[PDB]
């Protein structure tokens, strides 16, 4: 007559690492790194934008993969790979903290500078640099302004925008840089020329230069592009007399969004709240290795490829 | 460690598959096997709660400090990356180390309950039985399935069989 | 948890307040409590190391990288910004662990104070008493007052009483 | 005959957390996150410079609400947020690096630069927009020169500022934008304008921008200001044609001090390590919930109202 | 704390260095031992923690310029996040050994005890205890007896009924 | 008859902090801080490269400390306090960013621009400043344009580098500064100069600006360098006027390498892993109070002088 005491075992026990030991056998384990994701882009519950070919950029200037983004309201915006900012070849200034805050929107609306100008200006340039509808055109937002009867002097001109809103305004222009002397001549004549901006916030000048370069989308010239704030109540006013790049509209960025660069296909079922370069994660484990670059609210990443944590107590075998 | 768990018991019992912590007892009858509610569910509520806090989510938003398309400056980028490499150097020192002393408390834990189980059955036998080493009791009354059941209910009335266990003990 | 505290004593007592761990005694004479000094102060000067250990921090100084009244370019504001959250979702991690992990020590640690307790009694008692496995030890010798002091100071002679309890434990 | 073992217990305990258990009851517990913070400043023991409207960056100037903080010593700064920086429209280049470094600075002291101007020039233009007791008046640091025979060009002008010290020293000056080509050819004549500073590691250009006719819009007069170190022993050399805003005195930040900007009243009686925009922490708790952006020896920050840490058993009632 | 170290045993053996934890003689014609197994039962445990110690490293590179100037905010950013790390590893750092050094001592404490109790399931009714961490033997007992008892090859039936009489007169 | 059972002990303890208990008396602990590193560079197993003297900018624009520095293949690379860049006095534009570049790089290649110049064009010019065996010289990889006939107008030039190869290669060049009207207008004549410069990726424009400025290695003169990575098949364009330091040869930066700033010297038979400006750290414990500036795989540095982990029980003597 006697009883016994003692606990369960399995033939198959998960090994855990402890603080005093890595081979510690155990009854039964978890997970507690993610190493799985979603391939598609978690959009459910989310009013988003697919930019496709647009980059951000773009949508400020009007280029003409961007043309369906041009105004818009979103809670996340994407940009996808290779997009494009530029149909006539140029550069921005401070492009990517431009990028960085257009990816931080909730949206964008345009306004009209309202700029005119007289009969020895024309304020319709185009090239095929800038395609639309089988059709050579220019960015949607801004206005090239040549001489209308070529190689005649470009009139001085000035040009004011007043922001009468309650919020601020993202205005931008360009400087247009030719790629030879008798272009810069037939454009804006012999003359010599500059361009000044200023608001309150903002004193700036620019001198269009010539000189010779590499074709970019057939184009041996570039455009230089600039952008300022312009405060609800403040004026901002272009002297120029050849070579601005003038708005046409000026943007307003509004609220905040999550900004998104991805590879992945968007997925307007399922609902998520972490994301990378490969579309989302969703999980409940507090850490994960499947990618260092996450957005959102995610787990954090860890260097390891598992860690395994007990759900059971030593297993010693029958 | 208490000594219980691949301690001074040798081995685990793969048969006992109802409970985490059981009895098995000998008699004229024979032989049978039960499992322990009270003792397991002690347990498995101490697991189950450590994996309530592993998955409590923190929503902090974060937005991408480094381009995945276009250029960034050599100077800020290697501040990015000096940042970020120390972060997750911190953050997967901190899961090993979370991971390792959860699981050696989980192990001692289930220790701790198998030697809280023996202990209360050795208070209840009192002077009835004696302890064999190998974590069995051996008694020295005619103990019958509905008495071992009391054993287990923790009915098990010691003051009934005092006069016949301590006379075959001593002799 | 050594099986003590919210085990297999059923209860703590309010009535109690001169100490963490005390004895209640019967006898002809009457029912006494008094607390035991060495044991309530050996974990109560671990609770105070702890809180020591908390307090006792040096701090770096800091400096403001953040301007509260005008405005940080956009692209080093937004390095900062996430620097921070990573800081922060850090030290939250570390402040919710040490918690846990002190709160799961510190209740452990008193049980561990309170059954050394029981241990030093029932081992000083020896062969004249026996526990009923509620916390209390029926003696089979007849406890003086004066006696029962003994139990507490460690002034308790076994030998004393030794062929006179033997003889109550067998009939 | 019996002798029991036991422990206290109490009516009313505190719940806490724990690695197992969310809802754990002890005898006694306490906070280990502070969540009040003192609302005024606690300045005992700190010699401190209480800024008020005055902007650091007005300090380097003179700008006439700065005039009783061109100069002092310090082991604490205080910024207040609506503060003057500019009396005259325009701003300062790379402002935040120099704001910060007034900010890190144990005290400011002025150095006269022992420029001195030929018959040819007007070296004490005044302004409407800076007023200092009623009258026209100027930034005291600096000097607006102008031709002293209005519409005749500025002579070119050399002004060398030599730093004998033993400490580097930080210099301003301003560069005036005219509101248009009338404006600055009668202040500095119709030549092209060019203006150099140069040391032995500092070397730039200036041109001024000249503005557009009408007087409210974003291109008028203006003057923003640049900055530069100048190292023990070296030279810094104007090299200038007007539109130069001479520095009539340097300055020399002087050893360390922390920076506060905050809203928060002075108190003289308390003291304290700890600061934040609304007050002072005071705390022997490692963590506090009042503020993610402290300056000093502070407690860290965490996301959590309250984290209770035991110090007593569990408590198990009758 | 198991109560063994720093509890109902008095003191350490500096006599002992032959393991950790040991046994002492007393019988006619006799008189110390260390134990194997409950010594690199130990040792074994802190060789563990050890190893964990000096596990590794991420490359890093230099961010900050020794022999140039740096622009004065950006230098306040890196001088902000370094030092940031630093409090936490040094936080991190002395959790781990205070955290380590509790575990270390207490384990050591229990690894005493599981030799104790090892021993007193085995005298079983033939030895009390004197609380201080000695059997007393109600039997008599000679080397080869008390070889056998650190062996754990001790037949208590051999010596029941001597020993029970003996422990009731 | 008894049997005891007991602990060892020994005769001095160690002291330990545990989490309830600074100063707890253990047999044995060991220091888990690292606090002695080596004071040389341990440069053992690792193909490296002392600049000495050499400045990494100076590498890449042929400055006679770099003489024997011009190219190579290296895993790591020294730089030495005070190392020189330039001869001629100057600035190179966005320096930090291109001598971490350089400092992260395995090796450097040298590939000849193949620039020519018609007979209008004295390319050798030389000067005090930069000295090889005692007399005149210049950057090995620029040359300095002027007129061959002093005074006359610098003729328009156009130069042309073309990324043949499958890498990027590295390009600069300098601009020059004259000290006064008359310098200028003898090397390069009295026409106003301009120095485009456009690849696919690049342009800017640049106008040599004469001021006054202190002499540094006897020059009021300044060469101002400037530069930008040429992707494998694009090409770069200088046209230009006057003022242009020219490139003769480009750089290609190799794979990839550990860039050490040391004074520490050199000791090729320790072997090392981490390092800082004092010299190396071999060690296996995890944290070092040594240096919060390290490079490579170093333990992490925690601001304490010791951390003792215990090895043993408690020390419970008689
Ligand atoms: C980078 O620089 C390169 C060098 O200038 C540029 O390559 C050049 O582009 C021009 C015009 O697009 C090409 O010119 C023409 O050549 C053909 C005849 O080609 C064949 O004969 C030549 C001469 O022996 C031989 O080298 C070629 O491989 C062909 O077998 C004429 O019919 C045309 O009238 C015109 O002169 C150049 O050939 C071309 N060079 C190379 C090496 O491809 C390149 O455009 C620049 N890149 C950028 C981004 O602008
Ligand atoms: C035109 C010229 O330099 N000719 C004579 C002057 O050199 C001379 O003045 C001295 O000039 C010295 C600097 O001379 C170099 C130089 O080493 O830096 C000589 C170089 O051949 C020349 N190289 C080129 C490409 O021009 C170079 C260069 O012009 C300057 O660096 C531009 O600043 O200058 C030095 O500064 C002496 O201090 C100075 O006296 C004068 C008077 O002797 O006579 C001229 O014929
Ligand atoms: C923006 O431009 C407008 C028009 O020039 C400025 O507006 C006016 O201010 C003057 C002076 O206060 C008033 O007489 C006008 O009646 C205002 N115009 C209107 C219609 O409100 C305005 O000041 C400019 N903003 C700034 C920042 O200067
Ligand atoms: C505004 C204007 O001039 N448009 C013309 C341009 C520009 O002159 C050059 O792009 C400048 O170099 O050139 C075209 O060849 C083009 O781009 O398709 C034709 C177009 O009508
Ligand atoms: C161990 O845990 C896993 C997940 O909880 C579960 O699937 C399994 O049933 C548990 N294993 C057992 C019951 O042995
Ligand atoms: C930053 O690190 C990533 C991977 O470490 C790398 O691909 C990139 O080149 C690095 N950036 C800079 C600026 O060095
Ligand atoms: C500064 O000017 C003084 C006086 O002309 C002169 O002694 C000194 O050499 C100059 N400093 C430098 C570095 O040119």
């Amino acid at each position: 007559d006697k009883i016994c005491l003692g606990h369960h075992a399995v033939a198959n026990g998960t090994i855990v690492k402890t603080l005093t030991n890595e081979q510690e056998e155990v009854t039964n384990a978890t997970e507690t790194v993610e190493s799985t994701g979603i391939n598609r882009l978690c959009m459910k519950g989310r009013k988003h934008k697919d930019l496709g070919n647009c980059h951000p950029i773009g949508m400020l200037i009007g280029t003409p993969a961007c043309d369906l983004h041009l105004t818009g309201m979103w809670d996340t915006l994407i940009e996808r790979e290779n997009a494009i900012a530029y149909c006539y070849p140029g550069a921005t200034v401070n492009v990517e903290a431009l990028r960085q805050k257009i990816m931080e929107s909730g949206g964008i609306n345009k306004i009209s500078t309202g700029f005119t100008y007289g009969s020895s200006i024309n304020s319709a340039g185009t090239t095929r640099a800038c395609m639309r509808n089988g059709g050579n055109s220019f960015y949607a937002e801004l206005k090239w302004l040549v001489s209308k009867s070529k190689g005649q002097n470009f009139p001085q001109t000035t040009n004011t925008y007043r922001n009468t809103d309650t919020a601020e305004h993202l205005i931008m222009w360009g400087i247009h840089h030719p790629s030879s002397t008798q272009e810069k001549n037939t454009l804006y004549g012999t003359q010599s020329l500059s361009i000044s901006v200023g608001s309150s916030t903002y004193r700036n000048n620019f001198v269009p230069v010539v000189g010779a370069r590499p074709q970019v989308n057939g184009l041996s010239s570039r455009i230089d592009f600039h952008w300022t704030l312009v405060q609800p109540g403040d004026n901002i006013t272009f002297s120029h007399n050849g070579g601005l790049i003038a708005p046409s509209r000026v943007s307003k960025l509004i609220g905040r969004g999550l900004g998104i660069q991805s590879d992945a296909p968007i997925d307007n079922n399922c609902e998520s709240k972490c994301f990378w370069r490969g579309g989302s994660i969703n999980t409940r484990l507090p850490f994960q290795n499947l990618s260092p670059r996450t957005v959102g609210q995610c787990p954090k990443y860890v260097n390891r490829r598992s860690l395994m944590l007990a759900t059971g107590m030593r297993n010693v075998p029958e | 460690l208490f000594g219980a768990i691949a301690g001074f018991l040798e081995n685990g019992w793969e048969g006992m598959v109802d409970g985490w912590y059981g009895f098995r007892h000998q008699n004229a009858q024979g032989t049978g096997q039960a499992a322990d509610y009270k003792s397991t569910q002690a347990a498995i509520d101490q697991i189950t709660g450590k994996l309530n806090r592993l998955v409590e989510k923190t929503n902090t938003e974060f937005e991408s400090i480094e381009s995945e398309f276009s250029e960034i400056e050599h100077q800020i980028g290697n501040v990015i990356n000096w940042t970020k490499d120390s972060i997750t150097d911190i953050w997967t020192y901190q899961a090993e180390l979370l991971v390792a002393m959860e699981n050696q408390h989980t192990i001692d834990m289930a220790d701790s309950e198998m030697l809280n189980l023996y202990e209360r059955v050795r208070k209840q036998l009192r002077q009835n039985a004696e302890e064999d080493g190998k974590g069995c009791f051996e008694i020295y009354h005619a103990c019958d399935d509905s008495c071992m059941e009391s054993i287990r209910n923790n009915t098990y009335d010691h003051s009934q069989y005092r006069e016949e266990a301590l006379l075959n003990r001593l002799n």
